[PDB]
C-alpha cells in the first residue's frame, strides 16, 4: 500500500515494531 | 642498551631519516604474516556468501522495481543483475586467491576493487567490520606475505622463506592498536560511564558466574561498562610488552569470544582473535611446529635459514658497510608514516564535514564507535501537497526503501525526498511537497522530533560541508530526568504503557486515539500545554501536575505554548486486549476445573504449542541444533553457487526461453535434504 488516510497516519500511540534489537553494528 | 628490548631499537634510530628509513626495512622472518594472510583469506571467502549478501542479489538488484537508494555519490549507480553476479564472482575469486597465495598481487586487486565498489555503493549497510575488512585489503596489497606457507614458492624459487621488511608488521599492529584505543577513547562519554548504553545486556547466563558475588546493577555497571572501557584502553599497551603478553592474550581471547556468542557481527570477533599474534615473535609458527611430535616433523616443509630477499636492506658491521635506498625502500616508510597519521585522524575530522553531523557526528561507520548510542523510533509521517490541485496526501513510510536509516540522517533524507519527487509522477501525483514528522529518543531519553515537519525537504538546502538548519538539537538539559522516568515505568502494572513526549514551543502534536485504547489519559510534567478536543471545539490549559482524560476513537491536539520546551506523558491500557484476556482466562479456569471435577482458542493453543515447542528445545542436547544450523548454512552456500552459475551461463551463452530459467530457478530453491 503506497498510500495512507487521515485516520491511519495520524496513531501515535500503536506498537512501532521493535524489529529484535537490530542495532547498527548487527548484521542478522 | 636499557631501552633496546622493551622497544626493539634505540633513540639513535630516529635521529635522521636515513636512520629512520634504514631502521623500518630491516629484514624480518615472514611466518606470521603468512599465517595471518592465511586465515585472514579464508574469513573473507566465508564471509562473502554471508554478509555481503550474495545469496539475495536477485532480491536485492531485480530488474524492474522501483528502489530509492543512497549511495555517497549520486553518479555512482548499479549494473544489471548478471554483471553484479559476475563482479561478486570476480571478488570471490580474489579472496580464495588471497588464501592461497597464488598469484598474490592480481589476487589482492581483483578482491579489493568490487569490495570498494559494493561498499561506496550503498551508506546504509556501512559498520566498522566492513570498513576494517577494506582497510586490511588494502594494507595486505602492499605486502610481501606470499614468502613463505604459499602456492607461489611451490612453483617459483624465490617465494621460498625470504626476508619481508620489518614495516609489514608495523602497519598492522598500528592499525589494531589505533582501532583499540580509539574505540576506548570513544567510551569517555556520560552516557556508558553512567551505564545507559548496554542495560540490559548483564541479563545473559555467560554473565552467571559474577552475579555469585554482585547484584544485578552491580554488575551491569562494574563489569560490562568499566571493565569494557579498561580493555579496550589497555589491551594495545598489554600485547605489545612482553612482560604481560600472556596475561594480555588472555583477556582478549575471553572479551572477543565473548562478543562472539553476546552479538551477530559475522566474523569481526575471529579476524580479532586471529590478528593478536601478530604482536608476538615474528617466527612463532616456527616454534609451534617445532615443539609438535617427530612423528609428523618430516611431512611439513623442512625448517631452515631464511634466504635473503630485495625487499629488505642489510646493514651489516662486517657484511659492507651500508646500501643507498632507493625508490622502494622510502616509500614503505613513508607509506607507514602517512597511513598512521590519516588513520589517527579520520575518526576526529566531523569539524569539517558538518552536514553529515545530526545528534550523533558524522556518519555511522569509520570511527569505531560501537554500541554507544542506542535509538528507538515511536512514529513517522510523511505528507505531500499535490503542486496542481492542492490536496493533502499521506504515504506509507519507507514505500520504495530496503533499509530504514534514513530516519536518523539529513543527507539520506534529502535523497529520499528526491526520489519520492521523480517517482510519484508514476501515481498521477504532480510536482508534490513533501514534509516528514519523525520521533526518536536516544538511550532511554524524551521522545522529540528530530527534523522541522513545517519544511519542505524537496527545496530545502542541504551542502556536505555546512551545518543542516532543519535540524532540531537534542535536549540535552532533560536527562537528568531518567532516573524519574525509569522509577515511572517500574511503577506501572503488567498491562499499562507509558510514552514521554518533549515537544518544541511554536509546535503541536495532532493525536488519533485508537477505538480500542480505552482509558487513555496524559499528565503535564514540565512548562504548560492546552488540549484541543476537535469534534468539541474546545480547548483546555494545564499547569505541571494536572491529568487530563481524553476521549477514543477521536482526535486531539496539544499546543506547546510555553516559551521552553514542555514534558508530558501518555498512559493507557488496551481495553480490549484486557477483556479478551481476562475472558479467556475465566473460559480456560473453568474448562480446566470441569476436567478436573473462536480467535481466543486459536491464540491460546498456538501460545501452547509455542510452548511446547520451546521446552522441547530447551530438553534436546545442542547436536540436532548444530545439525540444524550446518543445513542452514549449506543451503545458503548451494543456493548462491546456483544463482551465480545460472548468471555466468546467461552472460557467456545467451539466455533460454522462458521455461528452462524458471525451472532451473525452482531447481536451486531446493532444500538439500531434511
Ligand atoms: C615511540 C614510537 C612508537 C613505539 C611505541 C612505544 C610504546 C607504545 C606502545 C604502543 C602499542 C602498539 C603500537 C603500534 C605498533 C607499531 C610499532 C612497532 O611495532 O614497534 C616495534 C618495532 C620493533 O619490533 P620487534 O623488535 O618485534 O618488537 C617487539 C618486542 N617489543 O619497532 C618499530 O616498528 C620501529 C619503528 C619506530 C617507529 C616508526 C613507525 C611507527 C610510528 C608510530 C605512529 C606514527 C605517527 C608519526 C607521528 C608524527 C608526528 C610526531
Ligand atoms: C572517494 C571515496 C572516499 C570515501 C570512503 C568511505 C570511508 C570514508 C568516510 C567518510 C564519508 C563521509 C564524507 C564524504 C566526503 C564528501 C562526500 C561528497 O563530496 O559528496 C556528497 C555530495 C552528494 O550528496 P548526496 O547526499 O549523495 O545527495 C543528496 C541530495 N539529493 O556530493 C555533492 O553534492 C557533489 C559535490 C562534491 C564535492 C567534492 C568534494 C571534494 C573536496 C572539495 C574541495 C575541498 C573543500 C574544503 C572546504 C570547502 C568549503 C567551501
Ligand atoms: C597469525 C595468526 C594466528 C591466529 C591464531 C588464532 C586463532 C584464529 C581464531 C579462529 C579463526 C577461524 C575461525 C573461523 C570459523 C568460525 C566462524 C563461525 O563459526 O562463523 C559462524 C558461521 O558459520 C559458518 O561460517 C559455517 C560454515 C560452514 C563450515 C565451513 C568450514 C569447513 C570447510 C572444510 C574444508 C574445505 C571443504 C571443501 C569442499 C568443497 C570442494 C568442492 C557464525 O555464525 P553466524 O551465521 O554469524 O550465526 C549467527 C546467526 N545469524
Ligand atoms: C545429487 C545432486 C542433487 C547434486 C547436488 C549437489 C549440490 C548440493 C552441490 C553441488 C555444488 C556444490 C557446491 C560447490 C562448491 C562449494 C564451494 C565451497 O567453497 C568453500 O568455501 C570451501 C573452501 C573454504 O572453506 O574456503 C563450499 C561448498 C560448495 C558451496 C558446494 C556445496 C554443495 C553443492 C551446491
Ligand atoms: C559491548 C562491548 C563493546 C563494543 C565492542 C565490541 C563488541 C567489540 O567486538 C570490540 C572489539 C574491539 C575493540 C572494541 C570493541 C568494542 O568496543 C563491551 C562488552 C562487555 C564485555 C563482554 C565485558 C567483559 C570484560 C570484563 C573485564 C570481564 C572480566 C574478565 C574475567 C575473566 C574476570
Ligand atoms: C484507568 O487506568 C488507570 C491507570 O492504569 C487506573 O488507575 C489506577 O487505579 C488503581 C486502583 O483502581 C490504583 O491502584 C493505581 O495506582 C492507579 N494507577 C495510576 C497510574 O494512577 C484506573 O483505575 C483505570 N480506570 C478504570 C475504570 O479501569
Ligand atoms: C486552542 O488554543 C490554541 C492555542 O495555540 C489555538 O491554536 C491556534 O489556532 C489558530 C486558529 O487560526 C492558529 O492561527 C494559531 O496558529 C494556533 N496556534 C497559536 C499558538 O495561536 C487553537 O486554535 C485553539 N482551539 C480552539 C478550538 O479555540
Ligand atoms: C570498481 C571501482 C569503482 C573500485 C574503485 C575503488 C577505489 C575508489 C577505492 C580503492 C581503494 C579505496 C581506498 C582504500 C583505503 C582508504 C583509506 C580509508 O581511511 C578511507 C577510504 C580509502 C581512501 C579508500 C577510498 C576508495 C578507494 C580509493
Ligand atoms: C492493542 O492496541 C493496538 C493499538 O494500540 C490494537 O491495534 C490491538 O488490536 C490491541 N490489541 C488487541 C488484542 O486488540
Amino acid at each position: 500500500t503506497v498510500f495512507l488516510d487521515h485516520e491511519n497516519a495520524n496513531k501515535i500511540l500503536n506498537r512501532p515494531k521493535r524489529y529484535n534489537s537490530g542495532k547498527l553494528e548487527e548484521f542478522v | 642498551s636499557r631501552i633496546g628490548k622493551l622497544l626493539g631499537f634505540e633513540w639513535t634510530d630516529l635521529s635522521s631519516w636515513r636512520r629512520l628509513v634504514t631502521l623500518l626495512n630491516r629484514p624480518t622472518d615472514p611466518a606470521s604474516l603468512a599465517v595471518f594472510r592465511f586465515l585472514f583469506g579464508f574469513l573473507m571467502v566465508l564471509d562473502i556468501p554471508q554478509e555481503r549478501g550474495l545469496s539475495s542479489l536477485d532480491r536485492k538488484y531485480l530488474d524492474g522495481l522501483d528502489v530509492c537508494r543512497f549511495p555517497l555519490l549520486d553518479a555512482l549507480r548499479p549494473l544489471p543483475l548478471d554483471w553484479m553476479y559476475l563482479v561478486y564472482t570476480i571478488m570471490f575469486l580474489g579472496a580464495l586467491g588471497m588464501m592461497l597465495g597464488l598469484c598474490y598481487r592480481i589476487s589482492c586487486v581483483l578482491f579489493l576493487l568490487p569490495y570498494w565498489y559494493v561498499f561506496l555503493l550503498d551508506k546504509t549497510s556501512w559498520n566498522n567490520h566492513s570498513y576494517l575488512y577494506g582497510l586490511l585489503a588494502f594494507q595486505l596489497t602492499f605486502m610481501d606475505a606470499n614468502h613463505y606457507w604459499s602456492v607461489d614458492g611451490l612453483l617459483n624459487a624465490h617465494r621460498r622463506n625470504a626476508h619481508v621488511p620489518l614495516w609489514n608488521y608495523a602497519v598492522l599492529r598500528g592499525q589494531i592498536f589505533i582501532v583499540y584505543f580509539i574505540a576506548g577513547v570513544k567510551k569517555l562519554d556520560a552516557d556508558w560511564v553512567e551505564g545507559y548504553s548496554m542495560e540490559y545486556l548483564s541479563r545473559h547466563w555467560l554473565f552467571s558466574p559474577f552475579k555469585l558475588l554482585l547484584s544485578e546493577e552491580l554488575t551491569s555497571l562494574l563489569v560490562v561498562h568499566w571493565g569494557g572501557l579498561l580493555l579496550d584502553l589497555s589491551a594495545g599497551f598489554l600485547l605489545f610488552f612482553d612482560v604481560s603478553r600472556s596475561i594480555g592474550l588472555f583477556f582478549v581471547s575471553y572479551f572477543h569470544c565473548m562478543n562472539s556468542q553476546l552479538f551477530s557481527i559475522g566474523m569481526f570477533s575471529y579476524v580479532m582473535l586471529a590478528s593478536s599474534p601478530l604482536f608476538c615473535s615474528p617466527e612463532w609458527p616456527r616454534k609451534l611446529v617445532s615443539y609438535c611430535p617427530r612423528r609428523l616433523q618430516q611431512l611439513l616443509p623442512l625448517k631452515a635459514a631464511p634466504q635473503p630477499s630485495v625487499s629488505c636492506v642489510y646493514k651489516r658491521s662486517r657484511g659492507k658497510s651500508g646500501q643507498k635506498p632507493g625508490l622502494r625502500h622510502q616509500l614503505g616508510a613513508a607509506f607507514t608514516l602517512l597511513y598512521l597519521l590519516e588513520q589517527l585522524f579520520l575518526p576526529y575530522s566531523h569539524f569539517l564535514t558538518q552536514g553529515y553531523n545530526n545528534w550523533t557526528n558524522g556518519l555511522y561507520g569509520y570511527s569505531w564507535d560501537m554500541m554507544v548510542h542506542s535509538r528507538s523510533h515511536q512514529h513517522v509521517k510523511i505528507t505531500y501537497r499535490d503542486g496542481r490541485t492542492g490536496e493533502l496526501g499521506y504515504l506509507n513510510p519507507g514505500v520504495f526503501t530496503q533499509s530504514r536509516r534514513w530516519k536518523d540522517h539529513a543527507d539520506m533524507l534529502k535523497q529520499y525526498a528526491t526520489c519520492l519527487s521523480r517517482l510519484l509522477p508514476k501515481y498521477n501525483v504532480t510536482e508534490p511537497q513533501i514534509y516528514f514528522d519523525i520521533w526518536v529518543s536516544i538511550n532511554d531519553r524524551f521522545q522529540q522530533r528530530i527534523f522541522d515537519p513545517r519544511v519542505d525537504i524537496v527545496q530545502a538546502a542541504w551542502s556536505p560541508f555546512q551545518r543542516t538548519s532543519w535540524v532540531q538539537p537534542l535536549l540535552m538539559d532533560l536527562s537528568p530526568w531518567r532516573a524519574k522516568l525509569q522509577e515511572i515505568k517500574s511503577s506501572l502494572d503488567n498491562h499499562t504503557e507509558v510514552v514521554f513526549i518533549a515537544d518544541f514551543p511554536g509546535l503541536h502534536l495532532e493525536n488519533f486515539v485508537s477505538e480500542d485504547l480505552g482509558n487513555t489519559s496524559i499528565q503535564l510534567l514540565q512548562g504548560e500545554v492546552t488540549v484541543e478536543l476537535v469534534a468539541e471545539q474546545k480547548n483546555q490549559t494545564l499547569r505541571e501536575g494536572e491529568k487530563m482524560q481524553l476521549p477514543a476513537g477521536e482526535y486531539h491536539k496539544v499546543y506547546t505554548t510555553s516559551p521552553s520546551p514542555s514534558c508530558y506523558m501518555y498512559v493507557y491500557v488496551n481495553t480490549t486486549e484486557l477483556a479478551l484476556e481476562q475472558d479467556l482466562a475465566y473460559l480456560q479456569e473453568l474448562k480446566e476445573k470441569v476436567e478436573n471435577g473462536t480467535p481466543l482458542v486459536q491464540t491460546f493453543l498456538r501460545r501452547q504449542q509455542r510452548l511446547q515447542e520451546i521446552e522441547r528445545r530447551r530438553n534436546t542436547p545442542f547436536h540436532e541444533r548444530f545439525f540444524r544450523f550446518l543445513l542452514r548454512k549449506l543451503y545458503v552456500f548451494r543456493r548462491s553457487f546456483l544463482m551465480t552459475c545460472i548468471s555466468l551461463r546467461n552472460l557467456i551463452l545467451g539466455r533460454p526461453s522462458l521455461e528452462q530459467l524458471a525451472q532451473e530457478v525452482t531447481y536451486a530453491n531446493l532444500r538439500p535434504f531434511e
